[PDB]
RNA sequence: AGGAGUGGAGCCUGCGGCUUAAUUUGACUCAACACGGGAAACCUCACCCGGCCCGGACACGGACAGGAUUGACAGAUUGAU
RNA sequence: AGCGUGUGCCUACCCUACGCCGGCAGGCGCGGGUAACCCGUUGAACCCCAUUCGUGAUGGGGAUCGGGGAUUGCAAUUAUUC
């Protein structure tokens, strides 16, 4: 059994502490482990006036959000991984199982 | 004929199809990801969406 | 003295014809106009307008019938026939002649007045 | 919306914040107030009531959604409780100097 | 009001059975997200429990598009002796 | 708002006192009788009542059209 | 010291003025004038000519099951079944 | 080459490889992507090379205007667009 964990989230370093907490844990769980892969994140730009009128100087703003979406592979069965991956979980930080 | 031709005119396409989500105005709508509103009300509640103006 | 003529055909032979050639008969605008659907959705309207019209004053000058519909396709078969069509204000009572086909009723009633400057 | 929606009701209760948790299949909303027993009701009626328009609202299944309210720590030091508190005074009627001195003596001995 | 007997008592019960009530703000909406069983708009709904507000038994919050309506004790016998029920039935908001 | 044009009212509906007695007819035996024709719709069944008109044959609520 | 320009030519857009039954309106030095995120065929629409419905709650007095009211097709009508 | 974007709640309206037809604007059955996977190695333009032009309101400049054909939409006329 491949399955494939995806761990997106928009702040950064949570994503880290759990991303070394479930290679920790699968580390030590003797366990065949793949190395983080790190896609290339998203920027969300969309660029608005300041003022609610139509008078001023023409100025702008720049918001930003970026999302970080992780990768890791692991070869086990299933309900173990689902005791795994079912502990400690961050509201910043979503989980997604897929099986290949 | 009044139920016939109250509201027989069709809405399907055009500007006043959609409308904001915060307000209900028809003016400065921003469809970008599916946000659905005006600018002020997007500017206004920009903080609890996630959106930083950090550059 | 003259005898109008369109496309190559005469005008009982225009009468006498049907909308699945009529179509080739027209123009680009007008063949997408006629073949994009059934006159009931919104032109239930140009129905009984075309029923207003089969409606048969007799050997006089023919009664007027007024509409609003400013997107009405100039048909053969209503050539001869006398109608106002309304530009927001008033109604411009028209002749139909036969020169009309491939036009609108909104080609023949103008909205704005022609301006005529005086001193600013 | 579900902040301004909280907002919206628990402006008397002294609002502060809400939080969003997810669980698989469950839905937990973390409600920050500081009038810990005014936000139940009498027997738990209007946070029943909010859990079942937020869930008739959003489209929520039955049965998966819950509402714990649990009172912020250090009272002088959210902004937003201390606005309130201002809005209720003025709203009573009383002198805005006041008001405004005593809202900042507090702010200044609650530990900022 | 146009309404007929059967909407009125209908948008009742669903109310006695729940004490709650959502509804998006358009005139145009032929159906009820929830009476989609049955032939109600909106419109019909909103000036029903605008008249009970007027009638004073509700309450009434306005989010961007959603009505909140609650319901009152006084509400809560007036449904009863008006649904003509007997008084052991209670609404769910009450009894956990 | 007055204006110069004239005003136009709605329909004051004309009041009719006991139309009922002019759908059945009774003698002076014991027999009911059906003065006017029932509509024979399966919705628009056998409670409601139809016109008789001096050309044209109408229902009240299933709307069938009869005439000679 | 220079470079690219604008202002002159045609066109797009905005503003003033003129006409119109309406040519909706805010803004007039920097800090109004491709500004209102305003690139308007319908909606937008707030301007003009026309016609429907109440979506006038709640309370008082008439009204009233012997009827408080709603809906509608022969044919004229405006504009429309 | 590089920032991007992509099947949306009432809300229906996404980005597109590939095959045929047609000068072209475009049309039909076909496959992928809910996205570092598919468009996509985004065969972009200015530039580079080789002919034609030769100081002429000229093969510069494309305003104005006539006729015809497709697309979007319930509807284009005061030409939507091509």
């Amino acid at each position: 059994h491949r399955i494939r964990i995806t761990l997106t989230s928009r702040n950064v370093k949570s994503l880290e502490k759990v991303c070394a907490d479930l290679i920790r844990g699968a580390k030590e769980k003797n366990l065949k482990v793949k190395g983080p892969v790190r896609m290339p994140t998203k920027t969300l730009r969309i660029t608005t006036r300041k003022t609610p009128c139509g008078e001023g100087s023409k100025t702008w703003d720049r918001f930003q959000m970026r999302i970080h979406k992780r990768l890791i592979d692991l070869h086990s069965p299933s309900e173990i991984v689902k005791q795994i991956t079912s502990i400690s979980i961050e509201p910043g930080v979503e989980v997604e199982v897929t099986i290949a | 004929g009044h139920q016939q031709l109250y509201w027989s005119h069709p809405r399907k396409f055009g500007q006043g199809s959609r409308s904001c989500r915060v307000c209900s105005n028809r003016h400065g709508l921003i469809r970008k990801y599916g946000l659905n509103m005006c600018r002020q009300c997007f500017r206004q509640y920009a903080k609890d969406i996630g959106f930083i103006k950090l550059d | 003295f003259r005898k109008f003529t369109y496309r190559g055909v005469d005008l009982d032979q225009l009468l006498d014809m049907s909308y699945e050639q009529l179509m080739q008969l027209y123009s680009a605008r007008q063949r997408r106009r006629l073949s994009r659907g059934l006159r009931r959705k919104q032109h239930s309207l140009l129905k009984r307008l075309r029923k207003a019209k089969k409606e048969a004053p007799p050997m006089e000058k023919p009664e007027v019938v007024k509409t609003h519909l400013r997107d009405m396709i100039i048909l053969p078969e209503m050539v001869g026939s006398m109608v106002g069509v309304y530009n927001g204000k008033t109604f411009n009572q028209v002749e139909i002649k036969p020169e009309m086909i491939g036009h609108y009723l909104g080609e023949f009633s103008i909205t704005y007045k022609p301006v005529k400057h005086g001193r600013p | 919306e579900l902040n301004e929606f909280l907002t919206r009701e628990l402006a008397e209760d002294g609002y502060s914040g809400v939080e969003v948790r997810v669980t698989p299949t469950r839905t937990e909303i973390i409600i920050l107030a500081t009038r810990t027993q005014n936000v139940l009701g009498e027997k738990g009626r209007r946070i029943r009531e909010l859990t079942a328009v937020v869930q008739k609202r959003f489209g929520f299944p039955e049965g998966s959604v819950e509402l714990y309210a649990e009172k912020v720590a250090t009272r002088g030091l959210c902004a937003i409780a201390q606005a309130e508190s201002l809005r209720y005074k003025l709203l009573g009627g009383l002198a805005v100097r006041r008001a405004c001195y005593g809202v900042l003596r507090f702010i200044m001995e609650s530990g900022a | 009001m146009l309404m007929p007997k059967k909407n009125r008592i209908a948008i009742y019960e669903l109310l006695f059975k729940e004490g709650v009530m959502v509804a998006k703000k358009d005139v145009h909406m032929p159906k009820h997200p929830e009476l989609a069983d049955k032939n109600v708009p909106n419109l019909h709904v909103m000036k029903a429990m605008q008249s009970l507000k007027s009638r004073g038994y509700v309450k009434e919050q306005f989010a961007w598009r959603h009505f909140y309506w609650y319901l009152t004790n006084e509400g809560i016998q007036y449904l009863r002796d008006y649904l003509h029920l007997p008084p052991e039935i209670v609404p769910a908001t009450l009894r956990r | 708002k007055s204006y110069t044009t004239p005003k136009k009212n709605k329909h004051k509906r004309k009041k009719v006192k006991l139309a009922v007695l002019k759908y059945y007819k009774v003698d002076e035996n014991g027999k009911i009788s059906r003065l006017r024709r029932e509509c024979p719709s399966d919705e628009c069944g056998a409670g409601v009542f139809m016109a008789s008109h001096f050309d044209r044959h109408y229902c009240g609520k299933c709307c069938l059209t009869y005439c000679f």
